[PDB]
């Protein structure tokens, strides 16, 4: 449980959006946001797993129900 | 069956989601969901944007597209979700 | 405004006494035209019908383990000594060449030692053990009988307060069952 799970990644998020989104808590060591290979559009579920569990709970708790590119991000409980 | 749809407005800024509303008089707070795009009665296509809305009674909702953690002061007549 | 005098006095009698006493005042008054407004004869028909509405109704204005728990029995020994917040008799025992796994918050064996600290701060109190002691407790049935009525009149107030939360809880979800499913739309 070092991850944030942010449910919302809008059409230009990319693994470096969710790195740099969450590294100021903490350094994201894998990120990718899971697009049915039918579109190339990221479908709001997305990964950013940190090394740190400090870091991913407080912006996990921080930044939920967000807005990026008008369009409302979720980083919740990874499971 | 009783639901009267007075058609007020949402009064809202994103950017934490802030509401101004009117006071019902009644014990219930506004609820929120976020959902998928794929309940109307046109249903125009393009339909993979999401409407979060939190509801209440006495205006109407705050409802977006969205491609406790909040709640409403009721003394003053404001509603917060963060 | 001559008419529009009439139409929102008219509108104040009716908000307070209705068409029952426009009925009455029409049959008194129906040989003049005073009264036209409200009877069919007036153009303020219906502007004085609906201000009486607007006027009722606050619309209208006026017219105008044993070794684990000795070890946090230590800890407890330790918090009841502590005199300042960053001065105590454990800030030495953290780094000082020991080891000190009862000493952090995010342990939650942190919880057993709050209780530990809750514990001897009862035995800390001076009305606790440290130099007065009541007898109250040690040959006092009637005061005992005053506290199981006191634990029992909480625990009715707190029954109260639980069936009205899980009330409370319900009626929420099931107007968040019945909230708005159609108009989604944003400003």
């Amino acid at each position: 449980k070092r991850v944030l799970y942010v449910g919302g990644l809008a059409e230009e998020v990319d693994d470096k959006v969710l790195h740099a989104a969450f590294i100021p808590f903490g350094d994201i060591t894998d990120i990718q946001i899971p697009l049915d290979y039918e579109t190339e559009k990221h479908r709001g579920f997305a990964f950013v797993e940190f090394e740190l569990a400090e870091d991913a709970a407080a912006a996990i708790d921080n930044m939920n129900e967000s807005e990026l590119f008008g369009r409302t991000i979720r980083v919740n409980l990874a499971k | 069956k009783f639901v009267k749809i007075g058609r007020p407005g949402y009064k809202v800024t994103k950017q934490l989601f802030q509401i101004d509303y009117p006071e019902i008089a009644e014990g219930i707070m506004p609820r929120h969901r976020f959902m998928s795009a794929y309940e109307q009665r046109i249903e125009p296509p393009d339909r993979r944007w999401q409407y979060l809305l939190m509801a209440a009674e006495p205006y109407e909702t705050i409802a977006f597209k969205v491609p406790f953690w909040t709640h409403w002061n009721r003394e003053t007549k404001q509603f917060f979700l963060q | 405004p001559e008419v529009r005098n009439i139409v929102d006095k008219t509108a104040s009698f009716v908000a307070r006494n209705g068409p029952e006493f426009e009925a009455r005042i029409r049959q008194n008054e129906i040989n003049n035209p005073k009264f036209n407004f409200l009877n069919p004869n007036d153009p303020y028909h219906a502007y004085y019908r609906h201000k009486v509405s607007e006027f009722k109704e606050g619309k209208a204005q006026e017219p105008s383990s044993a070794f684990d728990l000795d070890v946090v029995k230590l800890t407890a020994q330790f918090v009841a000594r502590n005199g300042r917040q960053f001065l105590t008799q454990l800030m030495q025992k953290e780094q000082r060449n020991y080891q000190f796994d009862f000493l952090r918050p995010q342990h939650s064996l942190f919880n057993y030692f709050t209780k530990l600290v809750e514990q001897y701060t009862k035995i800390l109190i001076p009305p606790k053990g440290l130099f007065s002691k009541l007898k109250k407790e040690a040959e006092n049935p009637r005061e005992v009988l005053d506290q199981v009525c006191y634990r029992v009149e909480w625990a009715k107030f707190q029954e109260r307060e639980r069936k009205k939360e899980e009330e409370e809880k319900e009626k929420e979800r099931v107007a968040y069952a019945q909230i708005d499913w159609h108009d989604f739309v944003v400003v």
